[PDB]
């Protein structure tokens, strides 16, 4: 029943200022960017003698994508009228199980089909389902900013397979 | 509120003040990688691929290539642009009393110190990325080369640090904006209410 | 090379290049200390210290004082010496064929490095530390509330920072130098002998 | 019998460039700087919940220091002559134990008594036993910068004795 995205803040209800920062499974941190990279690092430990550090590194770097995906869309008013209009099913509170399954892309209902179908990210934010344009401008300029460093980096061609599959490990205990 | 919103000139300051660390990176980039790494192409199998990146990154370093200035670099550009926002910021928050005039400024500094930020660390990141060069990798180059490719030549190690970065550029970001790009959770609720969106 | 051993001139152009953010930084610390700290004398007890310490950390962060531009000055101080250094170390190795003149070129060049990085550094971490000012403790000052208070003010984590800095520079030193300062073991071993020490 | 300084570098055996080093309880690193830095981390680990990182972080740096005082005594020539006209007692091999030790100072032969004791760091290197300042000139810029960092902060009057309760806890296993 413990759900450590229930402690990370989505949101905007708490006011946050310079001097209450300078004052400060659960990330620490008052704000949205400190938590998920410290939850980051909960889920995709730094290993000391760890073999080949780029997956990990990069898979570390995929789930705080998708994290930041996950608030564009659920938590700006623009990204929850992009959610109604392109039928995209996220639940009200994200859970490691969803994000675990992110490894895949998003849900959505396909319009010609009416059926539950998963594009995969690269071709869903900038890619061949993408050709409009309009599905990466709805994320903030965080997440495209992180999302153009991982396709030239663990998001590349030869690597990314392997990376999603270190990425997915992480949520064994989940599925 | 006229020098107001971090605008093109401040940022210019900026970019001005910092442009002697990367003189013309991407000259400096394209000029090596033709002199460097062509041979990577030939390599004979994994193994002889991985030998002639050590090589290159050796000559990186015998080229004073170091992708620590383009991490300095970063860091000095989040400070100065920092600095100048919040200055604007609480001018703008002591002086202007139409709140509404007031809520626009805070927008526009900080949205524009976000893509200002954004902008130059994907700069950044794409320059340091592309030492190593799709168009030389061998035919049977796989993800584990690519992989140790990535981590021999320092792009790896590179990757980390922007982690640091992004997230300080993150919280900055949500302090000077006040987080105003993101519901309240009775905003939020009202909003899937009114989009009829049932939700899990 | 008559402008080869990192001189005077060379490391002055590194600080003139970067004074920027190191602007009347001495003078920015003892007025602020003299207006805003002078209150921690009269603290009642050791929880009204602190409290007036976090106090003096809110009124830091309001006058734009951050110990961010410090490790800011400190790493760009460190890379263009470092290169600057560099550059002059390799061209001596290429054109200074006598191996007697070329080490003497060797120490000077490592030596300024050395003293010029570290005096920098004390420079900085005297500034730092001096945030805490020992004129106005009060008289019932212990070693637990010093501790907090050097937390709360950023002092403590600013000294961890400069364990990264002070590595840094001396494994730069250490290249630098090839670490002739230091004995071989056989060298060792015969100066032990020759001076009779009976060690152990 | 195991001692992590018997694999620590504290002398000019090894040819060290950029070329070497970029490839590269015991600690990592090529150099000494680097090595001496990732031991220090072994013995003052960092835990996330503190009770006072403040005195944790600076015995840390003390031993650091300790460490750089032995290899600039130890092995450097001025170093050697130093310890041997000073009369200063240090092992041929620094241990844990001996390291440990230096919390209280330097064990030299007094002048006068030709009684071996123990003279804190504060008054010998720059304190009230050094007012010629000839000791702590003999010790390397980077140790003379981290000692300077060092009575700034947990060589503070205040928090001297805390800082070196934390580390000497560190050296009981021996």
């Amino acid at each position: 029943r413990f759900n450590p995205f229930a402690y990370v803040d989505f949101g905007n209800d708490v006011v946050l200022t310079e001097d209450i920062l300078s004052q400060i499974m659960v990330a620490s941190g008052g704000d949205f960017s400190t938590q998920i990279f410290g939850l980051a690092k909960l889920v995709f430990p730094e290993r000391p003698n760890e073999k080949d550090p780029f997956f990990s590194n990069q898979a570390r770097n995929l789930f705080v994508i998708n994290c930041n995906i996950y608030r564009d869309l659920m938590w700006t008013k623009k990204g929850l009228e992009f959610v109604k209009r392109k039928k995209i099913i996220m639940p009200e509170t994200p859970t490691m199980f969803f994000i675990g399954s992110m490894a895949s892309g998003i849900n959505l209902i396909d319009e010609d089909t009416n059926m539950e179908k998963v594009v995969s990210l690269m071709e869903f934010f900038g890619g061949e389902e993408d050709k409009s344009g309009d599905n990466l401008r709805v994320l903030s300029p965080a997440t495209r900013n992180m999302w153009n460093s991982f396709k030239t980096m663990g998001g590349a061609r030869e690597t990314y397979s392997s990376v999603q599959g270190v990425y997915t490990s992480a949520f064994a205990p989940y599925n | 509120g006229s020098e107001l919103g971090f605008n093109e000139a401040e940022r210019q300051k900026i970019l001005d003040s910092n442009s002697s660390l990367m003189g013309n990176a991407n000259e400096v980039r394209d000029k090596f990688i033709q002199n460097y790494a062509s041979s990577l192409k030939d390599s004979n199998d994994p193994q002889d691929f991985l030998r002639r990146v050590q090589e290159l990154r050796i000559n990186m370093q015998k080229n004073f290539i170091s992708f620590d200035v383009y991490y300095n670099y970063l860091n000095n550009l989040v400070l100065a642009s920092y600095n100048r926002c919040k200055q604007e910021k609480t001018f703008a928050e002591s002086t202007i009393k139409n709140e509404l005039t007031l809520g626009e400024f805070v927008a526009e500094i900080s949205d524009n110190f976000n893509n200002f930020m954004c902008d130059e660390v994907a700069r950044i990141s794409d320059l340091v990325a592309s030492y190593l060069p799709r168009e030389y990798l061998p035919p049977f180059i796989d993800g584990n080369m690519m992989g140790v490719a990535f981590q021999i030549l320092g792009i790896d190690d590179f990757g980390r640090k922007l982690n640091e970065i992004v997230q300080d550029i993150g919280t900055k970001y949500i302090i000077l904006s006040k987080n105003k790009t993101y519901l309240t959770s009775l905003e939020r609720a009202k909003l899937i209410t009114q989009l009829k969106l049932n939700l899990e």
